């Protein structure tokens, strides 16, 4: 028929896909990790936001490092043929390239590897989104006043990592309102998911976290600190949550 | 405000 363009991901499959939310609040005493007050608000906000985007949401609470790996393995072994995409949200303590299970750390690469183009065939060519609310180190942002050779695709292609903070930095979470990033992400998805492309929505999240939030602490070391999220894209097409 |  008429001229056809393929610059955007096919999001009109029978299902939008799964949205796995791993909410780790309480950690084993021996790990020495604090309870993540406010993460409950984040998990509920995400569940509602992704439900409205027509995702099959599965909320999992307080999972061990073994349970996280088992869950990710099992989910990657499911038949996603009739699903448009895959979303995984991780809410826990963390360090650079690491997310914490209740009893210990899990390499983010171990989790995401299960969804590689060669390891999860029913998701090949489809967007795989990983939203991570966790620290990526211990740095604090002080802020500032204003020849031709011609059928393969990379195994790391079609992944999007929406990190809550820049590499090497702490990530902030309010005990009453939830995390700065997730609060902003849900607000921007609710307002713009039916209007803007995903990178543009995430850029609005970057602005929201960057401008509307500043830490308050009685400890001078942790007071008046800022945060900027980090969008890491290996996507090959534009992503719209809606379709024609 | 707390850090993760």
């Amino acid at each position: 028929s008429g001229i056809s363009l393929d610059n955007s991901y096919k999001m009109d499959y029978p299902e939008m896909g799964l949205c796995i939310i791993i909410n780790n609040k309480n950690f084993h005493k021996s790990t020495g990790m604090t309870s993540r007050s406010g993460t409950d608000v984040d998990a509920a906000n995400l569940r509602e936001t992704f439900r409205n985007l027509k995702y099959e949401v599965r909320n999992k609470n307080d999972l061990t490092r073994e349970e996280i790996v088992e869950l990710m393995r099992d989910v990657s072994k499911e038949d996603h043929s009739k699903r448009s995409s895959f979303v995984c949200v991780l809410l826990s303590h963390g360090e650079e390239g690491i997310i914490f299970g209740t009893n210990g750390p899990v390499d983010l690469k171990k989790i995401t590897n299960f969804f590689r183009g060669d390891r999860c065939r029913s998701l090949t060519g489809k967007p795989k989104l990983f939203i991570i609310q966790a620290c990526r180190g211990t740095e604090l942002d002080c802020g500032i006043e204003t020849d031709d050779d011609m059928h393969k695709i990379p195994v790391e292609a079609d992944f999007l990592y929406a990190y809550s903070t820049a590499p090497g930095y702490y990530s902030w979470r309010n005990s009453k309102d939830g995390s700065w990033f997730i609060q902003s992400l849900c607000a921007m998805l609710k307002q713009y998911a039916d209007k803007l492309e995903f990178m543009h929505i995430l850029t609005r999240v970057n602005r929201a976290v960057a401008t509307a939030f500043e830490s308050f602490s009685f400890d001078a070391t942790f007071h008046a600190k800022k945060q900027i999220p980090c969008i890491v894209s290996m996507l090959t097409k534009e992503l719209y949550f809606y379709h024609h | 405000d707390e850090v993760d």
